[PDB]
RNA sequence: UCCCAAAAUGUAACGGAGGCGCCCAAAGGUCACCUCAAGACGGUUGGAAAUCGUCUGUAGAGCGCAAAGGUAGAAGGUGG
RNA sequence: CACCCCCGUGCCCAUAGCACUGUGGAACCACCCCACCCCAUGCCGAACUGGGUCGUGAAACACAGCAGCGCCAAUGAUACUCGGACCGCAGGGUCCCGGAAAAGUCGGUCAGCGCGGGGGUU
């Protein structure tokens, strides 16, 4: 269940393909992320539940409630309230659900053909859009509440972009060329 | 330029037309005191970037470039002189006036041609050849040309201390 | 970070306690158990676990405690003060701390 | 009634009694409990054998001469460099 | 002109002039010599008077906006406090100062171009050229 | 509470501005820990700001209210 | 203080900071590894923490170079002013006498000074 082809396929094939002083400074993954800022436009007391049950059972975490940074801007803002939803992971879980979707995620994606080139955190670290939620190896909507989407955060020692992608496309992800 | 006295008490000369300056390197940094009118006759040519004699009583010729003068209000007479002793291969980065040449081709279109930056500093001149001056074309800019630093033509050497991107002149407009 | 041993540090008062400080490089596996006196930048006593070990480190715990509280002994200390660091006071520096805090 | 503003705005009668400052300065043989500094913030921070009351004032917990230290500003501070 | 927002009053006291560098913007340039409040309606009436004598090029600055109010009488009285936030705006110049300085025209279209605009001024000035370099 | 007030304190005017007659079971005691504003690139209903992420970032934020002083080794932000 | 270097802790607390670059490894350090429970992240043993290699020095750190930026900063002349003595109707200003800036310039530095422990000079 994965991390020796990561190495392998990743760390060797890159010194095969690039050249490392080291295993250590060879691009990795540190986290990935599902940030659920949803609420606001949906102040359901009930809705937020959705999220956290659903995010739990298919990202395996308890999230927290990315409350309002307190702010109150002109249109519907105020205090600090609950707003968004955030799931970190990383090494195992990270992996686990990771794998998920390299595996059944995108795959599994109804008018799915790939994913967006060009670079993100110019740190060498990469970003990821998720919408629907409609998608899911876990997802139930023949057992959920209404239909929802979600945010995902690639987090990769990744000193360039350059090595991000290899790391991240060898390790599994699709390119629409 | 004679100067001759160096006191701290400048009497002998506030009243008779006499001008009191400073000049140095890092070496000697010798007590000065020259004559008004004749340093007023003077750096208006060579201004900064111009060196010149300095003889001071006692004959022991020096070689220095003007600094920094700080003249008075109210009366543009000047007060207060600064020389910097002329070195040899570096004397640091200096002061050089922009120029325009030949009519341009936006004077007589419709507009006038306009020096955004009139003196310009560059990094290391070198002394024993630095540019009292710097002549600049005009001509081929139009209707709102601008010239930079990275355009004018350099004097051998001498690298640009100030942004290139930097407009040094643009032809204005009408009205 | 820093800010944890320096709170911590600073909390601990220098010449208004008169009593000394006993320190501690626990983030490793080669504590210093130092002992420096107020005033004068000056180390009183020490007990680390730098000369050998045996295999522990991690377990030399109240060992370098043990090795410092009788090690004051030849110095003569009372009263002493932990200034721990960021290290929050668990076991691993519990240890030389009840070490020397009983073997003192 | 009426329809206007109880009071007529923009006004500029009174203000406060106002203190603060040094009470002691360097090199005064302060005593036990004299007050050093009536201060705002911490303008003069607590130094060496110098109580510092509940309004940043500082006093003397002990005897001795008063001393005064300011390293690069932004933190100063007053010291008893006791005599005996 | 008038300032775009801001406090409300002010006071008044002098001494001779102290950031009126002199050229910069230009080659031709006018300097008050003495102390004095520059109504901003004082000013006007010179940037446009210098406008005419020009038709175009409009090398014209006038480095010296208004920053300070004054007040008035609102009638006589006296039982009151402080008044008339609005009766005009100031521009305190100093001697040595520099209002003005054309640049481009004429030493004579310029010559003129001052003279004119110093007819309209509470004080004395005159015109000035080059040799001006301090900072840059 | 600022300015006037003339670098100690103090100082007037129907002089120039602004707040208070409260609030907090915890917004307190102590003990642990975290640290801001803001922009840039990249990201889902978003798309101006805002939720997440990655850099910069002695703080340009915060401090229940008015301002000043003061403060990140916290007086700022959480829990026992 | 025999020479060095390294780890902890000071004084000092930007002329001791930053950056760009290079040096260091298996003594030290750090990353790293696992981590059910001790104790723990309002989600994540990322950080706290418990038990430990290898591998690396890449990151972090330590060190050294360097000055493009920061930080420091003259002198000369000046602003101002105690005191003395004057002017202009007034705004304002001056003379003699001591004090004397601020900014800028010459130039300056990428510290210095301790205590203790470790490992080296095959
Ligand atoms: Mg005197
Ligand atoms: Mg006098
Ligand atoms: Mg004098």
């Amino acid at each position: 269940q994965l991390k020796t082809k990561y190495n392998d396929q990743v760390r060797p094939a890159l010194m095969q393909q690039f050249g490392y002083s080291s295993v250590m400074a060879v691009p990795r993954i540190e986290k990935i992320v599902v940030n659920e800022g949803l609420g606001s436009s949906k102040e359901d007391s009930k809705a937020i539940d959705k999220a956290a049950k659903e995010l739990a059972l298919i990202t395996l975490q308890k999230p927290i409630i990315t409350k309002a940074k307190k702010s109150i801007s002109n249109f519907k803002l105020r205090q600090g309230m609950p707003v968004g939803i955030k799931v970190t992971l990383r090494g195992e879980r990270m992996y686990v659900f990771l794998e998920k979707l390299i595996n059944i995620g995108l795959p599994r994606i109804r008018d799915f053909r790939g994913i967006n080139p060009n670079a993100f955190d110019g740190r060498g670290n990469y970003n990821l859009g998720i919408k629907e939620q409609l998608i899911f190896p876990e997802i139930t909507y023949d057992m959920v509440d209404k239909t929802r989407g979600m945010d995902i955060t690639i987090v990769t020692t990744a000193k360039t972009d350059e090595e991000a992608r290899a790391l991240l496309q060898s390790m599994g992800l699709p390119f629409r060329k | 330029m004679e100067l001759t006295a160096k006191p701290r008490t400048p009497k002998q000369k506030l009243d008779e037309s006499m001008i009191a300056a400073v000049a140095y390197n890092k070496e000697n940094n010798v007590s000065f005191a020259l004559d008004r009118k004749a340093f007023d006759r003077a750096f208006r040519q060579q201004s900064t970037t111009g060196l010149f004699d300095i003889t001071v009583e006692g004959g022991e010729t020096f070689p220095a470039l003007v600094k920094a003068v700080q003249m008075d209000k109210r009366k543009r007479a000047p007060i207060h002189v600064d020389f910097y002793m002329v070195t040899y291969g570096e004397p640091v980065e200096v002061s050089v006036p922009v120029h325009t040449t030949g009519r341009s081709q936006g004077e007589v279109q419709g507009g006038l041609v306009d020096i955004v930056v009139h003196n310009l500093q560059i990094v290391a001149p070198g002394p024993r050849r630095i540019p009292q001056e710097l002549v600049v074309d005009v001509t081929k800019m139009n209707i709102g040309d601008h010239i930079t630093a990275g355009d004018i033509k350099l004097p051998e050497g001498c690298t640009l201390a100030a942004d290139p991107e930097l407009t040094v002149v643009s032809v204005l407009p009408p009205r | 970070r820093r800010k944890l041993r320096t709170r911590r540090k600073v909390r601990t008062t220098t010449a208004a306690s008169g009593r000394l400080r006993l320190s501690v490089y626990r983030s490793s596996k080669h504590i210093y158990a130092q002992i420096i006196d107020d005033s004068r930048g000056q180390t009183l006593a020490a007990a680390s676990s730098a000369a050998l070990k045996s295999g522990n480190k991690t377990d030399t715990a109240a060992a370098v405690g043990k090795a410092l509280a009788a090690a004051a002994a030849e110095k003569g200390i009372k009263q002493v003060v932990f200034d721990r660091g960021s290290y929050k006071y668990h076991g691993r520096v519990k240890a030389l701390a009840d070490a020397a805090r009983e073997g003192g | 009634a009426h329809k206007k503003g109880v009071g007529s705005s923009k006004n500029g009668r009174d203000s406060n009694p106002k203190y603060l400052g040094v009470k002691k300065f360097g090199g005064e043989v302060v005593k036990a409990g004299n007050i050093l500094v009536r201060q705002r913030g911490t303008k003069f921070k607590a130094g060496q054998g110098v109580g510092m009351g509940r309004d940043h004032t500082l006093f003397a917990l002990s005897d001795g001469k008063v001393v005064f230290i300011n390293k690069g500003k932004g933190a100063r501070f007053i010291s008893i460099e006791a005599a005996q | 002109k008038r300032t775009k927002f801001r406090k409300q009053f002010r006071g008044r006291m002098t001494g001779d002039a102290k950031g009126g560098d002199y050229v910069a913007f230009g080659d031709y340039g006018l300097i008050a010599m003495e102390p004095a409040w520059i109504k901003s309606n004082q000013i006007e009436a010179c940037r446009i008077v210098m406008s005419r004598h020009f038709r175009r090029g409009g090398k014209i600055y006038i480095r010296i906006f208004p920053d300070k109010p004054v007040t008035k009488k609102p009638a006589e009285t006296r039982m009151g406090k402080g008044k008339g936030a609005v009766e005009y705006w100031v521009s305190v110049v100093k001697p040595g100062r520099v209002m003005f300085e054309v640049a481009g025209v004429t030493e004579e279209q310029a010559k003129e171009a001052f003279r004119l605009a110093g007819h309209k001024l509470p004080i004395q000035t005159k015109m000035v050229k080059r040799e001006v370099y301090d900072e840059a």
